């Protein structure tokens, strides 16, 4: 593996700026790629630089080249949920067709939202289900022990009322009180009847 | 203007899988990757143009055919239980700039499985919201479940009245119903929540569609079932006060 | 005199080759360069010329790298093209003191060359050149630097080597020259043996019957040359060194 | 597995019985470049011998040299051995006294 790229995966919340890295051992240099990867998606090219360069921007996003050192940085700007994705870092060694292309392993990039927490466990009635609701990017939920389902964490996005929420839904004389015993819990949580 | 067909893909094993990539653009370079989820990108195929087809990093069994310069076929020769990745497509050319420049394929998922019976389509029930949300947040969420289905190749989307994606999340992979078998079924979870008062109002349909990828026409038959073929399930929902 | 650099390029099969390179200042080499030396080696004590030492390791970096980019994108032309090995590229740069030239061969036919500002291929070269070209030109930092070495470094280097090192190169070396008898073909050979002289540049005949056979012109070790020039039935020479001085040589 | 090489040996000096002197053995216009090429006293090769940097001329063929110090005498035959592509059998050109 000549392109290293460091972390191998991060967790930030939303609104912060982060800095992921590239050191790559690859020579001669001629160019530099940075992609972007969705969960089931492909490869959209961010930027693209030559050593004589060391700074471009795809609006939010900045790459840096520090051609001598052999390194380079990609700078998320004001990172929103849509960030959460794979960022590739490839370096060529030609300036034509006829090279080499080298692709680091990545960074992982996941997105939390900044949590007004009120966690609540409600019951839904079919067309049963409950809901692990409302709170804040800390709580994480476990899985199964058999015949118990549990989701992970999800995010969802009010754009309307500009409300953001991370979800939980867990089905199966499964009662919703004891549902999430695998996972840890507020004491302040809110359970119906 | 790069294509990848289809986006999904659900054969048999000892059968032979062909993935259809092509391009308008009149580039003689042209990739052929494998990435498993959440590992990286491994190089299997290659081209300089027509007639030119070489191998890549890993030596897979699979094979391409370079014949025409806009199209880049790859081949299973006989398909097997390992072989189930996703596999892109990609191509180089000169770009905005003066560089020759990488352009990645959609993408094509791939599942191989051991009998073409355990392909079973998609089971969708609405839930609807709870009176304790509505009392002490002030705000609706139903709750899509679409569950028993092979293999997880699944799109879901909120049609309301219209589809929308605010006030919408999905799990962004299926959990299986059975953690023992090699080859399950799956399940998957939408949310949507809009205000007590969106909800409460009766004139408001809700209706939850999951697009499902399956079997062709080309693709045989045993049994006493309807083939599942690419269909779309759901479940409708009006508001309530 | 012209700046020759020369190159040797030979691929036996897809894993094993060697690249060897030297340089001639007019009939006088002045470098060297093997598949097994890090560096460039120096023959004459100026073949640095008037360039820095901190400029001549510059010069060191740059074919380093040529060298092992070379040998890769052979070997996957090779690849491209269908090409069979055993594979042999010769490469004649240089210029002179100022128009320069970039030919490179393969399998000792011209197949192209670095005309203007990028590659074109030779007159009668095979169609599949066409795609070496159209590859090559894609490369837009290697077809200026090629420039940035013809049109402005070389010229400037060989005005530097031509100062540092004049000496050796107006050099005067008077030859010798003695007969033999040859093979007889009644007829019989005469040799007019020729040895020594410098440069290269000569006149020898057998003074002038119109049958004189004057060979070709065979190197020494002494960085000197030498002539035979046969007859088949007095032998006259002429050269810079002895000025005016035509060697004549009478038989028997 | 063009051209072939063109042999030819001789000395610096006029050769004298007893007096030192240089063999030379100039191989020249072949192609491709891969040679054998030995000098040989009385049918056995030279070991201490001095070679030149292999370089082609303006037609793109290889030309060669080999060299080294040596005693001409009465009863000393010499030669040069070279092999290539172009060649069923080594060649043998012998140096005329
Ligand atoms: C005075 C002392 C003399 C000592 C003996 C000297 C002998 C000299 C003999 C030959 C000299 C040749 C000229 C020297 C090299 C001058 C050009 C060098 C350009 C070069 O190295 N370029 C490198 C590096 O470039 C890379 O890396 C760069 C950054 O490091 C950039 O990123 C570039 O974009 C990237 O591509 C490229 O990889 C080139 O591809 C190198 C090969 C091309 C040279 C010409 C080839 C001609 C055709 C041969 C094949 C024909 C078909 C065969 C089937
Ligand atoms: C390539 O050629 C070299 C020299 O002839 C030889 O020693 C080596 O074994 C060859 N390799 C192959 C793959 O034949
Ligand atoms: C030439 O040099 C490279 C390493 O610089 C080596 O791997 C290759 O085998 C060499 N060719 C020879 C020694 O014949
Ligand atoms: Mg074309």
């Amino acid at each position: 593996n000549q392109v290293e790229q460091s972390p191998q995966s991060l967790i930030i919340l939303e609104g912060k700026n982060c800095t992921l890295q590239c050191n790559y051992t690859v020579s001669p240099f001629s160019n530099l790629r940075w992609y972007k990867q969705d969960t089931g998606r492909g490869p959209v090219s961010l930027t693209i630089m030559t050593f004589s360069e060391n700074t471009k921007s795809n609006g939010r996003y900045t790459a840096t080249l520090d051609a001598d050192t052999k390194q380079s940085s990609l700078h998320i700007t004001a990172s929103q949920l849509s960030d959460s994705a794979s960022y590739i870092c490839v370096v060529s060694d030609r300036g034509s067709t006829l090279g080499r292309l080298y692709f680091g392993r990545g960074t992982q990039l996941t997105v939390w939202p900044d949590i007004n927490p009120d966690p609540a466990v409600y019951q839904l009635r079919d067309s049963s289900v409950c809901l692990f609701t409302d709170f804040d990017s800390q709580t994480n939920v476990s899985q199964s022990k058999s015949d118990v389902y549990i989701t992970d964490k999800c995010v969802l996005d009010m754009r309307s009322m500009d409300f953001k929420s991370n979800s939980a839904v867990a089905w199966s004389d499964f009662a919703c009180a004891n549902a999430f015993n695998n996972s840890i819990i507020p004491e302040d949580t809110f359970f119906p009847s | 203007d790069i294509y990848q067909t289809p986006r999904y893909l659900v054969i048999g094993t000892g059968k032979k899988i062909t993935l259809e990539c092509s391009q308008t653009m009149g580039h003689d370079k042209m990739y052929w990757y494998q990435q498993d989820p959440g590992m990286e990108l491994h190089l299997i195929h290659y081209s300089y143009g027509v007639n030119s087809t070489e191998k890549g990093d890993l030596s897979s069994e699979s094979t391409v055919s370079r014949i025409r310069t806009e199209h880049f076929p790859l081949t299973l020769e006989s398909a097997r239980p390992s072989h189930t990745s996703q596999y892109l497509c990609a191509s180089s050319g000169l770009r905005d700039r003066g560089l020759y420049e990488q352009y990645f394929g959609p993408g094509t998922r791939l599942t191989v499985t051991e009998d073409l019976k355990n392909v079973f389509p998609p089971e969708v029930a609405v839930f609807e919201p709870s009176e304790a949300e509505i009392s002490h947040t002030q705000k609706a969420t139903l709750v899509c479940l679409a569950t028993g289905f092979y293999p997880d190749h699944v799109e879901l989307s909120w049609w309301v009245n219209k589809e929308v994606h605010s006030g919408v999340c999905t799990d962004p992979q299926p959990l299986k119903e059975q953690p023992a078998l090699n080859d399950s079924r799956y399940a998957l979870s939408s949310r949507l929540r809009v205000s007590a008062t969106f909800w409460q109002n009766p004139r408001n349909h809700f209706r939850c569609q999951v697009q499902f990828y399956g079997l062709s026409e080309n693709d045989e038959w045993t049994q006493d079932r309807a083939k599942p073929v690419t269909q779309i399930v759901s479940a409708e929902a009006w508001g309530r006060a | 005199f012209p700046l020759r650099c020369l190159q040797i390029s030979s691929f036996a099969n897809s894993s094993w080759t060697r690249t060897d390179g030297l340089a001639w200042l007019g009939e006088l080499q002045t470098h060297s360069w093997s598949n097994d030396s890090d560096t460039v080696r120096s023959l004459k004590p100026w073949s640095q010329g008037t360039f820095s030492d901190q400029q001549w390791e510059t010069l060191q970096h740059i074919f380093r790298v040529y060298r092992s980019s070379f040998t890769r994108d052979v070997k996957e032309f090779a690849k491209m093209l269908r090409l069979s090995y055993p594979l042999e590229l010769q490469v004649s740069a240089g210029c002179e003191v100022s128009n320069n030239f970039f030919h490179v061969a393969f399998q000792g036919k011209d197949i192209l060359s670095f005309q203007g500002t990028s590659w074109e291929p030779t007159q009668e070269a095979p169609l599949w050149v066409n795609l070496a070209i159209q590859v090559l030109n894609q490369d837009k930092w290697t077809r200026e630097t090629v420039q940035w070495l013809l049109n402005g470094t070389c010229p400037q280097f060989v005005s530097g080597l031509l100062e540092s090192g004049k000496s050796e190169l107006k050099k005067q070396v008077k030859p010798k020259a003695w007969l033999s008898r040859g093979p007889s073909p009644g007829r019989l050979l005469l040799v007019c043996h020729v040895s020594g002289f410098y440069p290269k540049p000569v006149w020898v005949k057998w003074m002038e019957q119109q049958g004189t056979q004057p060979g070709d012109i065979l190197p020494n070790a002494d960085e000197t040359w030498y002539l035979r020039a046969t007859l088949d039935v007095s032998c006259r020479v002429k050269h810079s060194s002895l000025e005016g001085q035509d060697i004549v040589l009478y038989w028997h | 597995i063009q051209r072939t090489p063109k042999i030819q040996v001789y000395s610096r000096h006029p050769a004298e019985n007893g007096k030192s002197n240089f063999l030379n053995c100039y191989v020249s216009g072949f192609h491709p470049s891969d040679i054998e090429v030995d000098l040989l006293k009385n049918g056995e090769r030279i070991e201490k011998v001095e070679h030149s940097d292999l370089s082609f001329s303006k037609d793109w063929s290889f030309y060669l040299l080999y060299y080294t110090e040596f005693t001409p005498t009465e009863k000393d035959e010499y030669a040069c051995r070279v092999n290539h592509v172009t060649l069923s059998q080594p060649k043998i050109v012998k140096w005329d006294r």
